[PDB]
């Protein structure tokens, strides 16, 4: 019941996409912080970086 | 850099590619670096 | 209750609008709504008419100040209060109506035109914004200037998404209040980038550095919605109907007659219409002079086309749509459509009364709030620079009770009645009884009673000096 | 909120106006808009009527001056202020109303004509430009001269692209304030301007050198827009409809009859019309009764009604145009349907409100600026004498010294008696003064009083009955 | 036509493309042609 017009469903997927991006950034920052405490050094590596 | 923002954290944006399926993207970019001033203030031990 | 259900015969089955807060219903299409309202105002006959009525009836040609500080609360007195009021009024009167137009930074508008533009922007945008600034280089008596801001300039920083505390650039604390506004910098060249600036609403200690005035339709509104939203669709579709009807009428009236013949393309026109084949794919033109009777062979023929009524009932449909639009916008039908058909005195007076109630309401709320806030902003620098002196033995200083020290009421242009003698005879009858004062009856004319008393007491002296008859109002 | 959505049934799925500032929506096609407005002014019956109504209602036939310096602020007293006002008014009256028209450089206009043309220029172009210069070689008392500049003459140099600081020839400082205007030079035996000169708005001494007048609506507006944009399209389409209807009526009424026969071209007109030829011009004398063979025929055409509902459509469009322009419908179209007194008075009030507003803003600002520009020279050349012990000099407080109010023509009432009864009833009570009632008719009360004392003196010296205003 | 500039001198524009690597360009274009109304008021000799 209720439901929303197709124009509205475009405003929810965008919000959760932004939330997911922010959460990924936060996890990257946390790993970057933690790896510098357990050991003196860390290495940033990636497939295209 | 056109807007005037530099050395910030989590700069967001979006654009439309006007392609055959359309599409509207979303992006965040930060360039983070977490550093420690005094490295041997901690002591790490494994506890095998 | 059938209203909350399917309907009479299920006709309302699909009509299920969601019950959502006012922001979630207005903001997602705010820019498009403002742009459509502006497009209507710029390129429609009736929209500009409604805006001009708003500007010229709410404010008029002069917006007069009346300073009435609350002397009793402050525990000051009467005579020094009157002296303070007189000095402040004179200082303001010089400040506002300088013909150098230095009150605003752009040096384009005086005080009254600024308030008129404020009412205009509130009429088709739902909000007006005024910023109070300073100039260090300026060497004039007052450093205070008021810069108007278009509601389009106020938006999010770098076009980011809305959040819990920031909605359309109006930063909001835990409650419903507002702290600062994000103002962009727009450039007429469309390629240059734009930069957003954060301007707080209140300066650290006492003064307001950004003014926002509107009428909250509901509880949680952050940016109000303009008054066209009820009736924009009808205005645009009426414009489309008008243009289509006019083009159709021109097309129908263009084709005067029709030729039916089997000969050449030119011989038929030569022999029937009465053109000129001439001695020396273009249309051979006839000569309009005379009355001609063509001679038709059995094959040929001539048809004088008959077109429909060029106005088959369009005026009545215009009447219905214009009544709808006038009901939506608040102005009466006569003041909007300029129809002014035959009607007695009672109907005209009733319609004018109904329009005037709404106009008085708008004047009391919108323009009055804006003017009072701007006046208090000026009075701050008036007191600081010692241009005027506060009464001694005051219960409070200026900062503590801003409203009481700068309490003011504004006088705008009054109503021009339908009949002349009746209103003034009414005013005289009221004056003769105790039911009214001279201030109330002089204010309904847009004049301040003290000025009239001063002019009358000067005129008595003038008439006495030259040997003329003393006026009626003079004392024996 | 259906206004900002798709619409009722998706009808407004294509109406997407761009949210753009007034400069971004007026500048790119400004010259074309002004050209079309001028085209309507020069070639339509109603546009010229609206311009004439503006000129003759807002300004009238005379634009008078009333000088009232703020004596209390300067701390100069009453009588010195009155003497200064009288001298300044006398000097201005003697300079502005010269019959040889030396106030303007072109020597083609007086003062009232210049103000009327300023209002008219504001009417169809949206703004008026006045330039104030000195003529050194002149041998007159006052060297001040004012020259009008048409709004088309202000444009960017070399027609270069606009910048952030210079939009449409108006150079702008950090804020929205203007500094100087690029004015072109018109070469008539040619086309398009060829020389651009810089004219600073204000001289370094604070005097006025260029005057700019208009009414903005949005925040940033470099140059103003005319009043025709709401009804330019309907006016042109009405013109086309009118001309097409007129031509169609002429064509339809032209073909009076129709002859159909199998004989030759000439013999049919010989035998059925009666136009002797021996094509064939007919003689319009008498009434004729032709005789036809069975194959011949003669038909008398019946045309449509000449005005099949066109008049009411013209009424509707004219009401729309009158709503757009500002003047009431009866003034624009000269219609004057059967109506009572109350409706006429209501409509006249609706027009007079707007006209009074325009007079108080446009003409008043222009005349005040010109008067101050002239007054600076007078004070310098010692034509007038400043009161002694003034708190401020002239330069410190310009507006306080030159504070003046202008009086134009008064309204012409529908019934003369009722307004006179208004004046006398207001005067009998204390609700109004003689100054306002003399200003409502367009007169200065001081001159009326002086004329009245002179008249009673003349009557007494001649031996007639004393007038009512003289007291025994 | 979007900003109404047509048949003018040195029309500039500054735009930014889309995509993950965004690059900004700057360009001004004109249509310059020089003409002499009367070709003959000049004599251009070659000396030695």
């Amino acid at each position: 019941q209720n439901l929303a017009d197709p124009a509205y469903r475009r405003r929810r997927i965008i919000m959760q996409n932004m939330r997911d991006e922010e959460l990924a950034i936060a996890q990257v920052e946390e790993m970057q912080a933690v790896s510098a405490v357990l050991k003196g050094k860390y290495t940033m590596t990636g497939e295209a970086f | 850099q056109r807007e005037g923002i530099n050395a910030s954290a989590r700069y967001p944006k979006n654009w439309v590619t006007t392609g055959d399926p359309a599409r509207e993207f979303t992006m965040i970019q930060s360039a983070p670096l977490m550093l420690l001033a005094d490295p041997d203030e901690f002591v790490s031990v494994q506890l095998a | 209750y059938h209203g909350g259900g399917s309907g009479f015969g299920g006709q309302l089955r699909s009509w299920n609008p969601p019950s959502e807060s006012v922001d979630a219903a207005l903001l997602p299409n705010f820019t498009r709504g403002n742009a459509r309202a502006d497009d209507l105002v710029r390129n429609n006959g009736y929209a500009a008419n409604a805006i001009q009525l708003h500007q010229d009836h709410i404010v008029g040609s002069f917006f007069r100040l009346s300073h009435r500080p609350s002397w009793r609360y402050l525990g000051i007195g009467e005579e020094e209060a009157r002296a303070f009021s007189r000095e402040v009024e004179a200082a303001w009167k010089e400040f506002a109506e300088d013909d150098c137009c230095c009150i605003d930074v752009e040096r384009k508008r005086t005080f009254t035109m600024m308030i008129r533009e404020g009412v205009a922007m509130h009429a088709f945008n739902g909000e007006l914004f005024v910023q109070a600034t300073w100039d260090t280089s300026s060497s004039r008596l007052f450093r205070t200037q008021f810069r108007m801001v278009s509601p389009k300039r106020i938006s999010n920083p770098n076009n980011t998404g809305d959040s819990r505390n920031c909605r359309a650039g109006v930063q909001i604390n835990d409650s419903g209040a507002a702290l600062g506004y994000y103002v962009s910098e727009d450039g007429y060249p469309g390629w240059m980038p734009q930069k957003w600036t954060w301007i707080p609403r209140e300066l650290p200690g006492g003064r307001a550095s950004f003014i926002h005035v509107f009428e909250p339709v509901e509880d949680g509104q952050t940016r109000g919605a303009n008054v066209f939203y009820s009736v924009m669709e009808q205005m645009k579709m009426l414009d489309t109907l008008q243009n289509t009807q006019l083009q159709s009428a021109i097309v129908k009236a263009m084709y005067a007659a029709t030729i039916e013949s089997e000969l050449d393309t030119q011989s038929a026109m030569d022999f029937i219409l009465g053109a000129n084949s001439q001695e020396q794919y273009a249309a051979a033109p006839v000569r309009l002079g005379g009355a001609k009777v063509p001679h038709l062979m059995p094959g040929d023929s001539l048809n004088l086309q008959t077109a429909q009524d060029t106005d088959n009932g369009y005026s009545v449909f215009e009447q219905s749509l214009l009544r709808y639009i006038a009901a939506g916008l608040g102005v009466s039908y006569e003041q909007l459509s300029r129809n002014y058909a035959q009607m007695s005195y009672s109907t005209a007076r009733a319609s004018a009364n109904e329009s005037w109630a709404y106009f008085m309401g708008r004047r009391k709320f919108v323009a009055s709030r804006q003017a009072s806030q701007m006046f208090l902003c000026w009075l701050e620098e008036a007191i600081v620079r010692r241009v005027v002196t506060l009464p001694s033995k005051a219960r409070f200083s200026f900062q503590e009770a801003r409203s009481a020290w700068g309490n003011c009421d504004w006088i705008g242009s009054g109503r021009m009645a339908i009949d002349g003698l009746k209103e003034v005879q009414e005013a005289v009858m009221l004056i003769e009884a105790g039911l009214s004062t001279y201030e109330k009856e002089c204010a309904k004319r847009g004049d301040d009673y003290q000025e009239i008393f001063a002019q009358q007491v000067r005129e008595t002296m003038e008439r006495r000096a030259a040997g003329l008859k003393p006026p009626a109002w003079a004392a024996a």
